[PDB]
């Protein structure tokens, strides 16, 4: 607020000085996109959520256990990113009860370190019940060791939810150790889930490599497109070069709607979950309105607007009961999934 | 507004006046006046460092209607021959039209030409320039 | 608003008649070209307080016997609609306005203001009569009473003046939509004396150039405009012939109503949609 | 169209003058300039969903009796064609639309569009009461409905609105041909009191200013021009005399026919053809 | 009936005064204004891109019956011969007729030409007109 | 009868607004538009080849009765002296009387006169013309 | 649009102004200014290699109504005689006419020259011209 | 137009050019009227205006002319 100087009040003759600092104030920008894990560990205190923020420290509170894997993991597969911040819980049934403590730490992933339906339906009652409230979260969870595609598709329709992701794929990664660890498809989740905070906001994991070694099943094209059209995330192992690599199909969600990107891709819901929103004159200046001058006055503002610094088409007006609401059309930065060439060969006569 | 509240001079609120007498029909009078002005330049900049005044000159012309009496060479202020000799310098006066008080006097004018035109249906006009020494704001 | 001017012109020459003629030299002036006899003869039956006869004003088409020795018959004629507004918009308003008025009013103190009342709450203040304000005078005029500031003023604690104004109905938005008519009134002056005839056609010229300027005609009425007829018996076959000069009044006058307007707006408000095609 | 003034007038004059009379303020307002006894006794009489007598209007020339207290007489004039189009083209149409209409709806959910329902085919649809759409509102009208896209627009899932359109007859195509006629309807209050008769030109005079704003005469029957005539005694011989003042209403309108064109072209074929010679 | 939410001036309702006395008779006055609005255009397009205002200019013309007494010419407004040289600017105000109140002024009015038509079958007519300075309403 | 697929315009089904205001008791309004179009000549032939548009011009000018009160004067849109230059550029529309929706919106309208004519058997009349930058209408 | 609004200077929107005080009756200001630019050519090209500043020149004329007191004469900005020794340089200022902020001074004004004319039926005239030494965005 | 056309030069290009022929021809037999021979060009201008169309003057020095073509 403005600062009155002297704060206490004066009557005889004197100055006061008032003080605007609102012009410097600042920090008004987005959280960092916090990872999220629960799972096993020894030595740390149970159902604590700890801040994380290197794998020394992490080592020191946790040890010996699948979490401190699943931290490198998370910090492993995003090498040429900014390794960020990491909230983790050592879990010593019922999950939600743990799951509620996360409520007030600001993170924004989540993935438990199960492949148990049960836990994964409560994961994602709990992603629910934060981001009905102010504070926007999602999960992503995997499948055991090898599952079929009839398997994958009843789990994903047990699991049709807009704010989780399945991942089918399993494989082995190596360790810093050395260690050759084959990992559950769940530790492949743990490794999407970092990379995807290590990405901007409304930045897409799909097409993006996965550093793993090795995968337990290779899914040829039609397979390729069978989970992606159910809505399954699945990893495919690039052969058309010498220099091959894995690389991750899509960022799809297990409610897949073709009606509505912000619940069918995972980055469009992000980026809705971040996106940021942005003059009056009052009737007493005439005698009588209607919607068209409104929207013909509106139009010559925004003209004389645009030209110091908007399409009739995209501009439309409602009044009802002494109230105008003006809503504006606005387009959103999306992220491409499809090209399309067309190569037109014609000929051409030399002449010399 | 009224003569007498005028800001600017018109033709009404001025007299040309020769040797006393006002000048009848005068349609028009011109000044001109040169300082031969200079500027000085030196090596080390591109830019006149001062301006001097050097030679003084000045052109009064006048312009007229024919009168059928009194025209300058009936009045003896101009010369069409030998008599050009005989003349000497004189003293113009353009004077305001109200008060007589003297507006400009140009003096020492002596004749550089003289000039008449003949037309089948128009007035017959007189034209007349001198050269002079110097001009003031006051009668010599 | 709708006019009628017939009412109109009985409600304004019948005071104004009365008043000239209880009013000697009045008439001693409006009938100075006259013969001298056909003067004093009008003079002494007319006129004065004492007056035995009597002049009468009414419309025509009675079911009862006039005063045929001297009447106003007043006689609606024709009109016709002249000029018309772009969407018949008269005018428009953001405060329902009624009649013009004038009132005589005289200042009072209070709370350190001078103040002036008025019968009615006033919709619009044309004049105070006399008086120019400066900004440092404070004037506020609030439900029927104007207001003004005392501090400088002090002399003035009583002064009195007339207030121009008009009423307000009502605080509602409308259009006054309508139109322009031309029309005519006949007025004759009945006598079975033909001099009375002429003196009460001379008498109702007076009259109609004084209420030239009453503010009933200036604010509507306008551009009255006025024919004569010739004299002539009336009626021809009693036991006496009934003469009169016919008049005609002609007037340009507005026609119209009060279409309120209930819309009001009061907030925009703005939102952005996002498409994602 | 063909059109009938005298029946637009009967049919349009009657309902306002019900509602008028019904209603005590609106005379109230429109006598405001009469005398206080006239105003008084006609709104005591004719006013107010308890007046005993009542005002009736009906065309000339009936074989029975009539409501001499008080009557709009109806009586067809004179008219005379004004302006040509060349060709005698007034317009021309790709689809055969019928009269223009205003109707009330109310916006309802529909697989996520939400939709107005209009009792009628919609030949053309010119406004939405109080709404502009814009192109991401997909605004569709399709048969007797309008449509319009759900997604943004949940908090009006039960807006009220008003839609102006007009019908449509068939899908031909055609010629309007035709002329414009100026032409002349007469109307008199007819009473046996002159009061009552000067109230009813009032009345009537009101209820025209009204008419100009219907969309019957905006889109057709334009231009309305009033005249007025004397009031004088219609009928002089009864044990009463009947009074009246006539107004003639004047108004410009289109006489005209659908020439529908049968004759439809939907493709060139070219060919060409070779001369030996 | 007198309403004001609707009324409009008339050859009636208006006085027009000069020095404080009306003038009588008069029979037209015609007030005439100009900005000399100027259009800017450049390379580039065909629209205007702006309008300024560069020269401003107005008259007043009065048409008066020729009095017998108290014309302009006897009033001293108008000037027959050389001494229009002796007027000075003389301003002109058009009065409400009612509440005496000035609608409009015309400031620093000088004479242009003055006319006297004498006619056969007719009342003989006055006319002039003026240039002026500025002209100003008051309310 | 109504019917839509013939119908005019007309001085009762306009309304003429500024700043949100009907303009009262308005008489005309006259919208005049000039395109500059220049006929292209070349040696070879008298026919012209081509036509060019190069300068857009136009003007709206308004009658109106002089009311007592919101003259344009009164409302500011006229200007009677040298205010002439602190009256920002002011959007006409023209809107149907019916539907309330626009027909034709002249935008940037900058006054070139103003006319004021006072006589003896007549309402008094105002009369202003306006140069615009663009003219547009929206359907 | 409005004055405040205008984006092109106009006559109205300047005033001219010399030792503080506003000129009055100006009608006209024109101001020139000259660089010397040439080119350089050499022997291999016919086209010049580059263009070279060589010698600054620059006048200012301004021409009014003579008024009837206060003319460049009564004022002492114009000489008519042995008077022209004695003035000295002088700046001339075009001013913004609403925030008095300087648009253009003119440095170091001298005169070159000074005229009148006079006519039957028309408004006297004066005209001066200056040389000037420089130009500035900004008074000295 | 002459620089499009190459009849016309801008810079060092017109070193690059050689001498033209200017015919001026019956429009109805398209004979020749006038031949101008071995045109080399003087000056080229180019006027840019608000509200007019663009115009281009370009004058040659010739060496010949004859009732006839070459």
């Amino acid at each position: 607020a403005v600062e009155p100087f002297p704060r206490r009040p004066i009557t005889r003759p004197h100055a006061s000085i008032e003080v605007d600092t609102s012009g410097i104030g600042g920090s008004a920008g987005s959280s960092e996109k916090v990872f999220c894990l629960i799972g096993q560990a020894e030595g740390g205190e149970p159902n604590t959520v700890y801040e994380l923020r290197n794998y020394s420290q992490a080592k020191r509170l946790f040890r010996s256990g699948e979490l401190l894997d699943a931290i490198e993991l998370a910090w492993g597969s995003n090498p040429n990113y900014t390794a960020g911040r990491i909230l983790a819980m050592r879990i010593e049934a019922t999950w939600a009860d743990k799951l509620d403590k996360f409520a007030h730490e600001g993170g924004y992933y989540i993935v438990p370190l199960s492949s148990k339906q049960s836990v994964h339906a409560e994961v994602a009652s709990f992603v629910k019940e934060r981001s009905d409230a102010g504070e926007p979260m999602r999960a992503i969870v995997g499948g055991g060791f090898n599952e079929s595609k009839e398997q994958l598709f009843g789990r994903q329709a047990s699991l049709s939810n807009p704010r989780v992701s399945l991942v089918a794929n399993s494989g082995t990664f190596v360790m810093d150790d050395g260690r050759k660890n084959h990992v559950p498809a769940y530790m492949v989740a743990v490794a999407l889930g970092g990379l995807a905070s290590g990405l901007e906001i409304g930045e897409s994991i799909t097409f993006k490599p996965l550093r793993v070694s090795s995968l337990d099943q290779i899914y040829e094209s039609i397979d390729l497109d069978e989970l992606n059209e159910n809505g399954i995330i699945s990893i495919e192992f690039v052969r058309n070069r010498t220099n091959t690599f894995f690389r991750i199909v899509d960022d799809v969600t297990t409610f897949n709607d073709k009606s509505d990107p912000v619940k069918a891709e995972m980055a469009v819901g992000e980026a809705n979950d971040f996106l940021v929103s942005e003059d009056q004159f009052i009737g007493t200046r005439t005698i009588n309105t209607s919607a068209s001058i409104i929207k013909d006055f509106i139009q010559s503002y925004l003209g004389r607007k645009k030209r110091d610094n908007f399409p009739a088409e995209d501009v439309q007006v409602i009044v009802e009961g002494n109230e105008a609401r003006i809503s504006m059309t606005v387009y959103p930065i999306r992220s491409f999934k499809k090209i399309s060439v067309s190569l037109v060969y014609k000929q051409q006569t030399l002449q010399a | 507004a009224s003569e007498a509240k005028q800001t600017v001079h018109t033709g009404n609120t001025v007299l040309l006046m020769i040797k006393g007498k006002p000048v009848g029909r005068a349609q028009s009078a011109s000044g001109q006046r040169e300082y031969g002005t200079t500027g000085v330049y030196e090596i080390g900049s591109i830019m006149p460092q001062e301006h001097v005044y050097l030679r003084y000159e000045g052109t009064i012309t006048v312009e007229r209607l024919r009168m059928k009496k009194e025209n300058f060479a009936d009045l003896g202020y101009a010369s069409l021959g030998e008599e050009i000799l005989k003349k000497d310098i004189i003293d113009i006066l353009v004077v305001d039209n109200l008060t007589k008080q003297v507006i400009i006097s140009y003096h020492g004018c002596s004749a550089n030409n003289y000039n008449e035109t003949w037309q089948t249906n128009e007035i017959v006009t007189e034209e007349i320039e001198f050269s002079y020494l110097t001009a003031s704001d006051k009668a010599r | 608003a709708i006019t009628s001017v017939d009412s109109y012109l009985l409600s304004e020459i019948k005071p104004r008649l009365n008043t000239v003629l209880e009013n000697c030299y009045i008439i001693d002036e409006v009938l100075k070209d006259f013969d001298y006899q056909t003067r004093e003869s009008f003079k002494e039956a007319f006129c004065g307080k004492n007056a035995q006869h009597e002049v009468t004003v009414g419309f025509n088409f009675p079911k009862f016997k006039n005063n045929y020795e001297a009447h106003y018959l007043i006689q609606l004629g024709q009109g016709q609609e002249t000029k018309n507004s772009l969407g018949s918009i008269q005018s428009s308003y953001f405060e329902a306005t009624g009649d013009t008025l004038v009132e005589s009013s005289t200042a009072i103190r209070e709370d350190d203001k001078l103040v002036f009342t008025v019968s009615k709450p006033i919709g619009e203040l044309i004049k105070v009569e006399d008086i120019e304000f400066a900004k440092y005078d404070n004037l506020q005029v609030e439900g029927n009473k104007v207001s003004f500031k005392y501090q400088t003023n002090e002399d003035y604690e009583n002064y009195n003046a007339n207030i121009i104004f008009t009423e307000k109905k009502n605080d509602s938005k409308g259009l006054v939509k309508g139109f322009t008519v031309e029309e005519q009134v006949t007025v004759v002056g009945l006598s079975f004396n033909v001099d009375v005839a002429r003196c009460l056609d001379a008498v109702l010229k007076m009259i109609l150039i004084s209420m030239r300027d009453s503010i009933e005609e200036q604010q509507t009425f306008q551009l009255q405009n006025l024919s004569f007829g010739d004299i002539a018996p009336i009626i021809e076959d009693g036991d006496s012939m009934i003469f009169g000069r016919p008049t005609i009044i002609k007037y340009t006058s507005s026609l119209d109503l009060d279409y309120t307007i209930t819309q009001d707006i009061n907030k925009l408000t703005f939102k952005e949609r996002k498409d994602w095609k």
